[PDB]
RNA sequence: ACUAACCCCUAUACCUUCUGCAUAAUGAAUUAACUAGAAAUAACUUUGCAAGGAGAGCCAAAGCUAAGACCCCCGAAACC
């Protein structure tokens, strides 16, 4: 007999039908899109301008770091009270 | 067996046919829409994270709402959200 | 894995040395490991028991376990308990003597 | 996979033949034959 | 005419001499003797692991197997909810339940409980160091054959079968070619109708197919792919992460 | 202890030796003394001296809180300034 | 020489392999025991009729009703806070010294984690705690290298080595979000993000950066002359005078507290399948990843 | 038992051995495949040993018969007419000669 | 009585037909296709049962968080009281502790 | 054993439960079919590689990966 042909990965990227029900929600997000693009260029038709932050989330991403991450003078300035504290 | 569709994708598989697929689209949008309401019985965090006093760490925290029954006479008053706890 | 690099001297500060070129003329041969390390290495079983093995052999094992208990018995004072698989070419001695062993057929061309 | 004995007669049979020239059902029925044989081995 | 002759790409051990092989041409019944070929010693002439063979069989006949008895607890079986008779007073035997292991159309007690899955992965080195192993025994077997390409003069199958009884082959051979697609067209159609004779792709070669087929013939190319793709097992790094990502030398 | 757990199928810990015993990666356990905290005015300075040291177990005990505790305490850990690190490695054992 | 020919040479008379004579290695296989026949039947090594017998022992750690011997022993703080405590995977002088011989190692070029990682000469799992890795002092009189190494944590002593050689030693942080991008950043490239800024050290590890005695990285260059003075003093070797090397310009190769890599600015995009690196210039965007 | 067993007295056949011994054994019937793992003892027995203990007695016949079975067989026939039929299913070459060896002696 | 009188009819078997000739055939496919696709891709069965093995416990947790609701009503019922007996032998039952 | 079925001599049914049962302690009229040991934490044995092992994660002061091999059946009165 003849073998049949091997199984090989279907090239190209998977872009699956938005308004089906049975596609899992994970391959409907940019994060799916970005994974798609990383992995087959420009082939993929994801635009590059997508993949940076627009300036909706821009906003909040910098007020999390401002809140939960101090500066290097804030930080020093806390480190200096406190060693005076102690002494 | 095993059913093609998942159980709880049933009520939507439905409104896609039959005399519900003819309904006019905005009303078939807002019906679908599944927004959270106010929160009335309890009080939210306000915060993504907080810190645990016990170890000093920053953990995520959520608001869970607090499940609200409904009496039938509600439907004929304004209670302004609140309900039977 | 990156050949070793060649150094005008020999042998290296961490101790490695490349083998011998040729090859020593003996009935048996043992080749470096895909390190560039000599296949020597200690074994323990049971907590208490402490072997020595030498893997990566073919050709005649048995003039190799002739030469080894030849070289370890002024050492250890009597013939070293020792076991031969030739499915697998490997020699395995009681105790450990993996630093001696490796200098021995270090010296030896391997 | 379902296995099953299928050489139970010939089980039985190296047992009943040695109590072939017995007395009473204990030549034939098994229970009561494997009980004599090993009392006359 | 002109012989062919292949040399072994990949470097050489020093202690180690290259093994030769004899290269035929399926385009006549009597066209062997075309070319002489090198074969990497560490490849075709390793040590005769029978069992590194065994083991490596049973994996590929056994992970893939997935088992779909199942039989009905006294749980499942229907009805049984009520007891009988009452515990004394009967003067019969006490029971529970008329689906129990013991009762006749009850439950089984411990039985098949599919679907279930053999599933196991061999390590990586032990599955290559097999095909070596198979390769070598093959070797020294004289059933394996090297030849330089798969272009047949007729597709007719008996010619082919009649050309493997002249030359002695063996009842059943295995034939192995590059890439799926770069089948002759005259292999593909003799080999289609017949039962002993199997052609597949390099990718596809296995040792359970090795074994099963007496004889086993490659091509040039299918031996250089092979020597290539052994041979990167035994000199390489431990993988940081699964080899199908990019690196930096890999695909070579 | 759970064997199997129901939401992974796989073995759990017992939280209660956790937070009561040390485990050396050489496979010893370190542990406290009962009562070391409880009537120190009825108890004489030598009881009370070798009341507050860390004791090791015996191989019973070990092998019990072993079973009780997954692979993951059993681990190699590099902390920094740890100061147990010296004792994680024995030295000098003879069988 | 021999035992391989002698081998394959035997098997030639043996008849053809086939999957009708193979048998695994002896040893390699213990045959499974069932309860059947007089040996193991009768009870199946159960003993008689109880708890045992019958499968309804107690739970492990209960000894009958005695206060069991875990719970008597009192809670002490042995595993607190566990799994917030810092771990750092040693380096060994020996070991760099076998990464360079063997030239897993390129000593030509600044050593950094990601490095030391693609030669394998460290393992680093940042989901165990992980924060880099620390520069032990074992073997350092066979230490002789130049090289620009960066680890996370240091030594006084692999300090004074490596500097004793000619060699540049500092340490710089990295975040968790950053550690796992420097060891791995081929499965990071693939997620499709930009590179994104690594954070300051936290507030207990800011007095161990920007102290000029731990070549810190955010410490003041102008301090450090006169500590690399006091380890040549202290250890009573010349220090030598680097920068007549002519390996100078890369031993002060140094990437920015903020960069990941080297001569990769935050906020860029890398794609691999075409090759190609991609830059943003929206202005909120780049003052986002240079601030 | 012996009361489950018939019995006879210890006996000769025509008085062998008083005025001349005559070898009982008179005929040996060997059935031995060609392939198969059961006739392999049964196969090298006849290519070493068939040959020269053909020459040991040469008063008794030995047929030796090449065909598939699944276990091999040896029939011995005595003057007296009785037939003896053993087994060779998976034996060794040693214990095969023993075998054929222990069947000559019989009477 | 509890055997048959006649023997059973001889049964063919194809030692050569399309399955069996080619039995193995791919299983090597990560080695020799540069690690593009795994051999456990290629197992063909159950959702659940997919390149995993585990006892009859793990298989009946993973039967039911993968596709459990997709399962019949009477089929789910089973598999809830399989997992609530399993539970209870594994971990209270047992000749060792 | 015997020439010989019996006659001669010798011999206190089976399982289970107990220190101990021919026991007058339980179970079994007989035949056929059905009916009861499920798991890999550690350790042991055997391959592969080796200061590295593993087809992301995990472990490692000779270890890592893989395989082999140990954990029964029926029966309540009850509760919701
Ligand atoms: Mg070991
Ligand atoms: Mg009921
Ligand atoms: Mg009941
Ligand atoms: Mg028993």
């Amino acid at each position: 007999y003849r073998a049949r042909p091997p199984p090989r990965r279907r090239p190209g990227p998977r872009w699956p039908d938005p308004e089906d029900l049975l596609t899992p929600r994970w391959q409907l997000g940019p994060r799916y899109a970005a994974k798609q693009f990383a992995r087959y260029g420009a082939a993929s038709g994801v635009v590059p301008g997508s993949l940076w932050p627009s300036p909706e989330q821009l906003r909040e991403l910098e007020a999390e770091e401002r809140e939960w991450y101090p500066s290097l003078a804030t930080m020093q300035e806390s480190l200096r009270v406190k060693q005076l504290a102690e002494e | 067996p095993l059913h093609k569709y998942p159980v709880w994708l049933w009520k939507r598989l439905q409104l896609r046919e039959g005399i519900c697929s003819r309904l006019p689209g905005h009303y078939l949008r807002s019906l679908e829409e599944e927004r959270t309401p106010t929160p009335v019985h309890y009080r939210p965090h306000g915060a993504k994270f907080k810190i645990n006093p016990k170890n000093g760490q920053r953990e995520r925290v959520e608001d869970v709402p607090i499940p609200i029954y409904f009496p039938p006479e509600s439907q004929r008053g304004l209670w302004g959200g609140e309900g039977w706890i | 894995i990156p050949d070793p690099p060649k150094h005008e001297h020999y042998p290296t500060p961490s101790g490695w040395q490349p083998p011998r070129d040729p090859p020593p003329n003996l009935p048996y041969f043992v080749r470096r490991s895909r390190m560039h390390n000599i296949p020597v290495y200690k074994d323990i079983t049971h907590g208490n028991r402490q072997m020595t093995v030498i893997r990566k052999v073919e050709g005649d094992i048995w003039a190799l376990q002739k030469d080894v208990e030849d070289f370890l018995s002024p050492l250890l004072g009597k013939t070293p308990v020792t076991q031969v698989n030739e499915v697998t070419g490997t020699l395995r001695i009681k105790g450990y003597f993996d630093q001696e062993l490796k200098a021995w057929l270090l010296e030896k061309g391997f | 996979l379902r296995n099953r004995v299928t050489d139970r007669y010939f089980r039985i049979q190296e047992v009943l033949k040695h109590a072939r020239h017995f007395r009473g059902r204990k030549n034939r029925c098994y229970r009561l034959a494997v009980r004599t044989v090993i009392r006359a081995f | 005419p002109e012989p062919v002759l292949r040399k072994v790409e990949l470097p050489v051990p020093t202690h180690r001499r290259p093994v030769q092989a004899w290269v035929e041409s399926l385009r006549g019944f009597e066209q062997e003797r075309v070319g002489l070929a090198d074969l990497h010693p560490d490849v075709f002439a390793t040590a005769p692991r029978l069992d590194i063979l065994h083991q490596v069989a049973m994996w590929q006949k056994n992970f893939k197997r997935i088992s779909y008895a199942k039989t009905k607890t006294r749980a499942e079986v229907r009805g049984g909810g009520r007891k009988p008779w009452p515990q004394k007073g009967t003067g019969r035997a006490r029971h529970g339940s008329i689906r129990s292991p013991l009762w006749r159309g009850g439950g089984v007690a411990h039985g098949p409980r599919g679907p279930t899955s053999y599933y196991y992965m061999l390590p990586m080195k032990v599955r290559a160091l097999g095909l070596k192993v198979a390769l070598t025994v093959k070797l020294a077997q004289d059933d394996l054959h090297i030849m330089d390409s798969l272009e047949l003069p007729t597709g007719d199958p008996q010619y082919l079968t009649e050309l493997a009884h002249y030359r002695r082959w063996g009842d059943s051979v295995l034939l192995v070619d590059l890439t799926h697609e770069e089948m002759p067209q005259s292999i593909v159609e003799a080999t289609s109708r017949l039962k002993t004779f199997n052609l597949i792709p390099a990718v596809g070669l296995n040792v359970h197919s090795m074994l099963k087929h007496q004889t086993l013939v490659l091509t040039l190319p299918t031996v250089a792919f092979l020597e290539d793709k052994l041979l990167w097992q035994d000199s390489r790094y431990r993988p940081l992460y699964p080899f199908s990502l990019p690196y930096s030398d890999f695909p070579r | 202890l759970t064997y199997f757990s129901a939401r992974k199928g796989k073995r759990k810990t017992v939280k209660a030796v956790i937070d009561r015993f040390l485990r050396l990666h050489c496979g010893l356990w370190v542990r406290r003394k009962a009562g070391y905290k409880k009537k120190l005015w009825k108890k004489t300075p030598a009881r009370k001296k070798r009341l507050r040291e860390f004791v090791f177990c015996n191989k019973t005990q070990s092998k019990l809180l072993d079973k009780m505790t997954t692979s993951f305490w059993k681990r190699r850990n590099w902390y920094v300034d740890d100061p147990y690190q010296k004792y994680h490695d024995r030295t000098n054992l003879k069988v | 020489q021999g035992g391989g020919a002698r081998a394959l040479d035997l098997l030639r008379g043996l008849p053809r392999v086939s999957l009708a004579n193979l048998k695994p290695n002896p040893g390699s296989k213990k045959p499974e025991r069932r309860p059947r026949g007089r040996r193991r039947g009768r009870k199946c090594g159960r003993g008689h009729k109880g708890e045992r017998q019958r499968g309804t022992r107690p739970r492990l750690g209960f000894e009958g009703g005695q206060t069991p011997f875990y719970i008597r022993i009192p809670k002490y703080g042995f595993n607190e806070g566990h799994s917030f405590r810092r771990q750092y995977k040693p380096l060994s002088l020996n070991r760099l010294q076998y990464l360079i011989d063997l030239g897993r190692v390129d000593p030509s070029q600044p050593i950094d984690l990601t490095q030391l990682v693609n030669g394998r000469g460290v393992t680093i799992q940042p989901l165990k705690r992980d924060y880099g890795v620390q520069l032990v002092e074992e073997g350092a009189d066979t230490f002789t290298a130049k090289v620009n190494i960066e680890v996370q944590l240091a030594s006084e002593l692999a300090i004074a080595a490596i500097e004793k050689n000619g060699g540049v030693v500092t340490t710089a942080f990295y975040d968790p979000r950053s550690l796992d991008i420097v060891c791995k950043p081929v499965p990071f490239f693939l997620r499709g993000q930009p590179i994104p800024k690594r954070m300051l050290p936290p507030e207990e590890l800011v007095p161990y950066y920007t102290d000029a005695k731990n070549r810190g990285y955010l410490a003041d260059p102008a301090k450090f002359p006169e500590a690399r003075l006091e380890l040549a003093r202290k250890y009573g070797y010349i220090l030598p005078d680097i920068t007549k090397d002519e390996l100078f310009k890369m031993l002060c190769t140094r990437k920015d507290p903020r960069q990941i890599f080297f001569g990769l600015a935050p906020g860029w995009v890398v794609n691999m399948a075409d090759k190609k690196i991609l830059k943003p210039t929206d202005e909120n965007l780049l003052k986002y990843y240079t601030s | 038992t012996a009361r489950g067993t018939p019995s006879r007295f210890l006996a000769s056949v025509l008085h062998n051995g008083l005025g001349r011994y005559v070898q009982q054994l008179q005929r040996l019937s060997f059935s031995v495949s060609r392939d198969g793992a059961s006739s392999r003892g049964a196969r090298e027995f006849v290519e070493r040993e068939v040959i020269d203990f053909a020459r040991r007695n040469p008063g008794v016949v030995i047929y030796v018969n090449s065909r598939p079975c699944c276990v091999p067989r040896v029939v011995a026939e005595y003057l007296n007419g009785a037939v003896r039929e053993e087994s060779i299913h998976c034996k060794s070459v040693e214990e095969i000669s023993t075998l054929v060896q222990k069947l000559a002696d019989q009477s | 009585i509890g055997i048959r009188l006649t023997l059973p009819p001889p049964k063919v078997v194809d030692r050569w037909n399309e399955k069996r000739a080619m039995f193995g055939v791919y299983d090597n496919i990560g080695i020799l296709g540069n690690f593009e696709k795994h051999p456990k891709e290629l197992i063909r069965g159950p959702i659940w049962l997919r390149g995993w093995k585990g006892n009859e416990l793990q298989r009946c947790i993973r039967k039911r968080k993968m596709v459990g609701s997709r399962m019949f009503a009477d089929d789910l019922h089973n598999l809830n009281k399989r997992i609530r007996y399993l539970y209870k032998h594994f971990n209270r039952h047992g000749k060792f502790r």
